[PDB]
RNA sequence: UAGCGCCGGCCAACUCCGUGCCAGCAGCCGCGGUAAUACGGAGGGCGCGAGCGUUACCCGGAUUCACUGGGCGUAAAGGGCGUGUAGGCGGCCUGGGGCGUCCCAUGUGAAAGACCACGGCUCAACCGUGGGGGAGCGUGGGAUACGCUCAGGCUAGACG
RNA sequence: CCUGGUCCACCCGUGACGCUGAGGCGCGAAAGCGUGGGGAGCAAACCGGAUUAGAUACCCGGGUAGUCCACGCCCUAAACGAUGCGCGCUAGGUCUCUGGGUCUCCUGGGGGCCGAAGCUAACGCGUUAAGCGCGCCGCCUGGGGAGUACGGCCGCAAGGC
């Protein structure tokens, strides 16, 4: 019902009297692949506390997609922090093309024909949020002349 | 003195929607006040009306926006999520009928200054014109 | 080059078994029917999670190694598929579906694939009457891929169209078995057919 | 429902400087240097606070009253003692709602502590524990006193100051809460889904609002109660 | 006839022995001082295959000279300050011109190449035939919103 | 005494006369140079006393250039808000300097603090922007080599660009 992939898993340390204590990160995107992403970012002193932790998180944290023939209504550019996404319609038989990040995020989220490019800095967590609020400030032509009723 | 009145109205716009602002008043120009009727045309303002400062003649533009939200940051959804202006004073920008943007795939508007009148990228298109690559807004 | 070598050896590394001996991957004597884990020293070991390369790579080659192709006309193959106009995948499977050799494969000519290749560069196999010798021989809608009348004295060409009675066909092939003939009736479709491949893992690969 | 004249102290906001420029359009003038409410808003915004305290209640919802300013616990911990909706007296804890299922094992506690005073155990385990379960109890009662009684998420929130509860106001956005307040100038609106905007230090306008929306809660419900004992609070 | 490179990470492919900061490897991070998946050999594996590697050079990634598409408080970066020349930029209204801008028509844009289709060497490479193009510039005609120019007017900038 | 800038009130006059500014030109702390003068205190160099393993230092006693003045040079800096100038737009609260006014307060200019939206890698900025915009100039393109070499221009020299 729900498909589960991790991003990456990072081991960082902190310092304490008598050595380094470390503490495992992970991010993990959670998607039905109909227009519904999750993403994740789970911290523990383990690796599967950690990934289970983010699995939770993700699903917690859900963006509704409006896909358009498996691929976006129209190209948005976000800029999250130092890191920029860049995001472009396709018609189909083109196929995802885009980092690991944002490809398993929009292979999650049901798209399979978009063009992509990572800008600034390339951290995966910042480009993962990048394209998270890239998915939610995306409206379709319904939601325009809905906002333009008056 | 305001070296592009246009850019200073766009900006005066955003910055008042960013606020959600009641009205704006902008001092008025017949360029200004033909853009403004493209603005209202489209929806992106509940519309525009001249009026008198103490002493010179204004506009006040009516703003627009969406219901407000839920959960945090009820503030509501901006009707105007971006306009900029393209061309400014010191790089003009003219383009050809066939070099008019499709903004958004469809789902904003550029506006054009043609020798037919102040016009939006589909009107210009169906008029057959190009000109000056006023501003973006969508 | 052709990889011209152990075959069933791929059917264990590519974790799904592939038919490149035509029958005895059908028989319990496959080595996948009895030995699914990859060839090696370090074959039945506890594989690590791969990477996404690997996964590309490996599904790559799967489809690769099921023709019989070499990279350069693969990927020649791909180049000119994402050329076209419409789905790069599809194109490129009935591309490689229209291939002489890969087409006496599925007429039932031949058991395997590369046996149908020594078939055609032999010159036992025509196309619309005239003699063929190339597996790279791209065969149009309306082509008709016959047996040399030389040839249908062959004690193989007997024994596979003997087994061909009652053995269907390809939605877009006919078979006319007494006169050992067939018909390529048109481009299959992706539902046409079964590979165990998926076409957009090798567009993402060559994609990079 | 009968308070369009009887508002008496509650246009009185605080002084000039403390407040909030989004309050600005519930404002009606500056006397000596006191923001003073609009009168006609007060009403304006009451109507469809009310209706939506209407529409809840004759639903069968369940409000949480939050209280803490020491002006408005004795008022809050007697009005949500009526008709059942729980309330938050001596602190706002953080968590309650976000973080509900530790402070509802935080209940479990307090109702296990009421059985063992309740069974004959108390005099095993000697005095020792006679006195820290006693203190501990004493304090969970003094915490929980209200908050025992949600055994879910609230459907709506009751504040008196939006300002000093912004924890609680703040934990309702998260979680999609419906957020009813008694606003004054110190406050931001925005946050407020349905706003009160009355005085929030006088006593007699916590009472009054409070007082009659627990009237309109029990009105929905049927069985009209009789006024609240809370008016002897004015001491 | 089957060979060549690789198997620490980037990057697809792991074990044994030898060696002991030695001998060596190395595009970048880096590996070796006793038990090295990184050196050397072996077995096995991965990748291509009449080729496989290496070196050199060009573009790419490189949004790292940022027109599209970057920056300058503390990361490289605001001139020590001013006066001011050239230059760049120019508030509101009306009119004339039509230089920029835009539009239509037309000429030009050799062939080969590129793109598409069909066809010829058994296929392909290669080649033939046909089709489609296209900025720019010339010419004729037209448009005047904006930029420009000229003439006049206004007082919100500026000065008194 | 001579003299520059600046702010406010009146809404009086001119009628876009505006902004920026490559070059050019002028000003530019301290130290330093030239000529002349002055020289109390201080004080590079230097003469000593201590300290120290040594003490070309810190500490102590002296002490010249210098610090000072006139005139002419020199063009440097953590010349710092490490933030070019101008204009417009975008919540407020508080302290303060300076005007005007119906002088609880309002309004204008200036100096601080806290903070809306927003920005920022973060620290922090936030109507005195580092926010949103426009115009123009200056500058940056990994570190060392190196602000060095060469050439030029300037300077009496030190040396500067
Ligand atoms: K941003
Ligand atoms: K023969
Ligand atoms: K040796
Ligand atoms: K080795
Ligand atoms: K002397
Ligand atoms: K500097
Ligand atoms: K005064
Ligand atoms: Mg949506
Ligand atoms: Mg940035
Ligand atoms: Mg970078
Ligand atoms: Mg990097
Ligand atoms: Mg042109
Ligand atoms: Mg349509
Ligand atoms: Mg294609
Ligand atoms: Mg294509
Ligand atoms: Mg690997
Ligand atoms: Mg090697
Ligand atoms: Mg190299
Ligand atoms: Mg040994
Ligand atoms: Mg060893
Ligand atoms: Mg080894
Ligand atoms: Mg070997
Ligand atoms: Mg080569
Ligand atoms: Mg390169
Ligand atoms: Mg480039
Ligand atoms: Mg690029
Ligand atoms: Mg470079
Ligand atoms: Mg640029
Ligand atoms: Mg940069
Ligand atoms: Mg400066
Ligand atoms: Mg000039
Ligand atoms: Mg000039
Ligand atoms: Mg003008
Ligand atoms: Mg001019
Ligand atoms: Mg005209
Ligand atoms: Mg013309
Ligand atoms: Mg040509
Ligand atoms: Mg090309
Ligand atoms: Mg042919
Ligand atoms: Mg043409
Ligand atoms: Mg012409
Ligand atoms: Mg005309
Ligand atoms: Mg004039
Ligand atoms: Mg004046
Ligand atoms: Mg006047
Ligand atoms: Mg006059
Ligand atoms: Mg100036
Ligand atoms: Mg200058
Ligand atoms: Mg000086
Ligand atoms: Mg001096
Ligand atoms: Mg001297
Ligand atoms: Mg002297
Ligand atoms: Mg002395
Ligand atoms: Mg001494
Ligand atoms: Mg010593
Ligand atoms: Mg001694
Ligand atoms: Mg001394
Ligand atoms: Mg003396
Ligand atoms: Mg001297
Ligand atoms: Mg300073
Ligand atoms: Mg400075
Ligand atoms: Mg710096
Ligand atoms: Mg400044
Ligand atoms: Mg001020
Ligand atoms: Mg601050
Ligand atoms: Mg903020
Ligand atoms: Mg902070
Ligand atoms: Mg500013
Ligand atoms: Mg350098
Ligand atoms: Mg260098
Ligand atoms: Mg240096
Ligand atoms: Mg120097
Ligand atoms: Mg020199
Ligand atoms: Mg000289
Ligand atoms: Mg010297
Ligand atoms: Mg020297
Ligand atoms: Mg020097
Ligand atoms: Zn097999």
């Amino acid at each position: 019902d729900f498909e589960e992939k991790m991003i990456l898993i990072r081991r960082t340390a902190r310092m304490q009297a008598g050595g380094r204590r470390f503490r495992f990160g992970a991010l993990v995107v959670v998607g039905d692949r109909q227009g519904r992403v999750g993403l994740g970012f789970g911290k523990a002193p383990e690796v599967p506390l950690a990934v289970q932790k983010a699995g939770y998180y993700a699903r917690r944290n859900m963006v509704e997609v409006p896909l358009q023939n498996g691929t976006i209504p129209h190209e948005i550019e976000v800029e999250f922090g130092a890191s920029k996404i860049v995001l472009k319609p396709a018609a189909p038989g083109t196929g995802v093309i885009a980092g690991a990040v944002p490809r398993a995020i929009l292979e999650l989220a049901g798209v399979t024909d978009i063009l992509t490019k990572e800008l600034g800095s390339r951290n995966p967590i910042n480009i993962a949020y990048a394209t998270m609020e890239a998915l939610r400030q995306l409206r379709t032509k319904a939601d325009v002349e809905r906002l333009r009723k008056g | 003195m305001l070296t592009d009145p246009i850019a200073d109205m766009l900006t005066r716009i955003r910055n008042a929607t960013r606020v959600y602002k009641e009205s704006t008043d902008v001092p008025a120009s017949r360029f200004k006040e033909e853009i403004l009727r493209i603005l209202a045309r489209e929806g992106f303002i509940k519309g525009y009306e001249r009026v008198d400062v103490d002493g010179k003649p204004y506009l006040r533009v009516y703003l627009k926006y969406g219901p407000r939200r839920q959960g945090p940051d009820p503030r509501p959804e901006q009707v105007i999520h971006h306009i900029r202006r393209i061309s400014k004073p010191g790089r003009r920008v003219y383009v050809g009928v066939k070099e008019i943007p499709r903004v958004r795939r469809g789902l904003g508007i550029a506006i054009l200054s043609t020798s037919k009148g102040v016009l939006t990228d589909r009107e210009a298109r169906k008029l057959g014109v190009g000109g000056e690559l006023i501003c973006e807004v969508w | 080059g052709r990889y011209i070598g152990p075959v069933c050896r791929l059917c264990r590394r590519e974790g799904v078994k592939l038919y490149l001996k035509g029958e005895r991957c059908y028989s319990p004597k496959c080595a996948m029917e009895r030995r699914p884990y990859p060839p090696g020293q370090h074959g039945q070991k506890r594989a690590r999670r791969p990477s996404d390369y690997a996964v590309r790579l490996r599904e790559k080659q799967k489809l690769r190694r099921i023709y019989g192709i070499s990279e350069r006309q693969f990927r020649n193959l791909f180049e000119e598929a994402s050329k076209k106009k419409g789905v790069t995948g599809s194109v490129f499977l009935g591309l490689l579906e229209s291939r002489l050799d890969n087409v006496v494969y599925r007429l039932g000519f031949a058991v395997s694939r590369r046996q149908a290749r020594q078939l055609v560069r032999h010159g036992h196999i025509t196309v619309n009457g005239r003699r063929v010798d190339l597996p790279s021989y791209r065969v149009r809608p309306g082509d008709e891929i016959a047996v040399a009348e030389k040839s249908r004295n062959l004690e193989l060409i007997r024994q596979n169209l003997e087994a061909m009675k009652g053995r269907k066909v390809g939605p877009w092939l006919s078979l006319d078995v007494e006169g050992m003939k067939g018909k390529f009736l048109r481009l299959p479709d992706r539902e046409d057919l079964a590979l165990p491949v998926n076409e957009q893992l090798v567009i993402e690969f060559y994609s990079r | 429902t009968v308070k369009e004249l009887l508002e008496a102290g509650v246009h009185f906001g605080h002084e000039r400087k403390r407040w909030n420029p989004k309050f600005a359009r519930y404002i009606y003038a500056e006397r000596n240097g006191i923001h003073i409410i609009d009168l006609q808003k007060t009403m304006e915004e009451l109507e469809r606070t009310f209706r939506f305290i209407e529409d809840l209640a004759m639903r069968g919802g369940t409000i949480l009253f939050v209280g803490t300013k020491k002006q408005a616990q004795d008022i809050v911990r007697m009005e949500a003692e009526r008709a059942g909706m729980p309330y938050v007296n001596q602190r706002w804890l953080g968590g309650m709602l976000t973080n509900f299922k530790t402070i509802s094992q935080r209940v479990h506690r307090l109702e296990e502590l009421e059985a063992l005073f309740a069974s004959p155990e108390i005099e095993e385990r000697p005095k020792k524990e006679q006195v820290r379960l006693k203190h501990e109890l004493e304090r969970l009662q003094k915490y929980l006193s209200g908050f025992r009684l949600l055994k879910r998420l609230p459907d709506a929130i009751f504040v008196v100051d939006p300002t000093k509860e912004a924890i609680a106001v703040r934990e309702a956005r998260k979680l999609f809460i419906p957020v009813i307040a008694l606003a004054d100038t110190d406050s931001d609106p925005d946050l407020v889904d349905y706003i009160i905007p009355g005085n929030d230090d006088a006593i007699r306008s916590i009472q009054l609002i409070l007082s009659r929306a627990v009237d309109l809660i029990i009105q929905a419900r049927g069985g009209v109660v009789e006024p609240s004992p809370s008016y002897a609070l004015v001491q």
